[PDB]
């Protein structure tokens, strides 16, 4: 945390 | 240089008791904000944010926040991966006691790549960014907008 994640 | 990151975005999210109230029914909550850049030359970002239900595991009744870089204008001439410092806020819009997140860009994510379609599918950020209860008890909410601020400076 922060992270990358993902948003299709 | 540094008129590529001069930029400074503020996210107006109106009407925000109507997401409230759905997220209050279960309804995860997800927002995509309008373009901005940093600067002129300089990167197209958004933004995207969630409202969590209140029975999602670990991070229920959050605010989740995320940076997602886009194709630009100007990318032909900027360095790649984006590098550099991301601020990102919740504003306070009386007392100035703003909810503020700071984070540095990591090179070796996708997130920070330029994408191969308009909006990169990876974006950085916290999932548990601001508590719903404690956005409620601080007021931060005035007239119904939440004002959502993201500021990019260079390395």
């Amino acid at each position: 945390e922060p992270v990358e994640t993902t948003d299709y | 240089s540094a008129q590529q990151y001069q930029g400074i975005y503020v996210w107006r999210v109106e009407n925000f008791s109507h997401h409230l109230r759905n997220q209050e029914a279960g309804q995860p909550i997800v927002l995509h904000s309008p373009p901005f850049y940093t600067g002129r030359p300089g990167y197209k970002l958004c933004l995207r944010l969630h409202l969590q239900t209140p029975s999602a595991p670990r991070c229920s009744n959050f605010i989740s926040l995320f940076v997602h870089t886009m194709q630009g204008e100007f990318d032909s001439q900027l360095s790649w991966p984006l590098q550099g410092t991301i601020r990102l806020a919740v504003l306070d819009q009386v007392e100035g006691q703003h909810h503020i997140e700071v984070m540095e860009t990591k090179p070796d994510l996708q997130a920070f790549q330029r994408p191969t379609v308009m909006r990169n599918p990876k974006g950085f950020g916290y999932v548990t960014f601001l508590h719903l209860q404690a956005l409620r008890q601080r007021g931060f909410v005035k007239e119904d907008v939440l004002l959502v601020r993201c500021e990019v400076t260079p390395r």
